[PDB]
């Protein structure tokens, strides 16, 4: 028997598989039984041997894939590619939460960095969202002092205590009084979309003098980051001023269209963190092309 | 046909 373990934001599902099972077997089975229709946006999330956060191929078999080994096998069915503007191209509601929720987890785990004005009106949509109204009665001094709001670099810099951030919040959510749930989870989306590490996938590379550097791959191109500065990118590739992308075994190689530049070279830790760059690159042109046609 | 078989199912609302 082969347990497996598939996670939503909000959903567990736990499946027992066959050898011959296919991670598109599986990804039809978890996206039917939760009813999503725009597929294009999710994958399924796993770790593998080395220890690597990867994406389940769909054409081939679950088992072929190098699956970290646990009882419950697991897999976090989770957004792999993110819109450019979530208003024009979130329909569904199951698509739209699943979105909010995936984000405002990574925001407050400190995984997209985010300022701390921008971190509480966030936590402030976040509250209208799960609590509706705030209510003068029902809602009585105190009711967030259980609900994690921040991310814990925000409280870093603790020039306010526990109890005023909470007040502040409070402040924030008071006025948002006609905001139904929905849209309130989609202001949260609108304002969370335009952070600069929103929607970037982090490769650990090295340029050829052997100095260590970021790749970012995202819906509009690839991006160089110094290893010190995951804001700001340093070169930029938009798909549009590519002339080609490749690589063989460990080098990979950018090659921009204006043909006097240099080629940009990089090196990964193997082979198949070149093959998973590729993959998120042929994955984002396509969205990025299907957009606009 | 290999099709997965639902064993389990949380919903978290």
């Amino acid at each position: 028997p082969i347990n497996v373990r598939v996670t939503t934001m909000d959903a567990e599902l736990e499946f027992a598989i066959q050898p011959n099972t296919t991670g598109k077997q599986l990804f039809d089975q978890v996206v039917k039984t939760v009813g999503l229709r725009e597929v294009w946006f999710f994958g399924l999330q796993y770790v593998d041997s080395k220890g690597y956060s990867t994406w389940l191929k769909l054409n081939k078999k679950v088992t072929q894939q190098d699956v970290k080994k646990e009882n419950p096998l697991q897999f976090k069915f989770r957004a792999k590619f993110f819109p450019e503007d979530v208003s024009e191209e979130l329909i569904q509601e199951i698509t739209q939460r699943l979105f909010f929720l995936q984000v405002k987890e990574a925001i407050l785990n400190d995984e997209i960095y985010c300022p701390p004005e921008t971190a509480v009106l966030l936590a402030s949509y976040a509250v209208q969202a799960k609590y509706g109204d705030y209510n003068k009665e029902i809602h009585k001094p105190g009711y967030l002092a259980n609900d994690r709001l921040l991310p814990q670099r925000v409280l870093e810099q603790h020039k306010l205590t526990k109890e005023q951030w909470e007040e502040r919040i409070q402040n924030w959510h008071e006025e948002h009084r006609g905001m139904l749930r929905e849209d309130s989870m989609m202001e949260y989306l609108k304002i969370a979309q335009d952070l600069e590490m929103y929607g970037v996938n982090y490769f650990e590379i090295k340029n050829k003098k052997g100095t260590e550097l970021w790749l970012g791959v995202d819906a509009l191109g690839l991006n160089i980051y110094e290893h010190d500065d995951k804001l700001t990118p340093k070169i930029g590739f938009p798909w549009s001023e590519i002339r080609n992308i490749s690589f063989n075994d460990k080098k990979f190689v950018i090659k921009p269209i204006d043909k006097k530049a240099p080629d940009f070279v990089f090196y990964a830790p193997r082979l198949r963190i070149n093959k998973r760059i590729l993959a998120l690159c042929m994955g984002n042109h396509e969205l990025y092309m299907r957009r606009r046609k | 046909d290999s099709e997965p078989v639902l064993k389990g199912v949380k919903l978290h609302y």
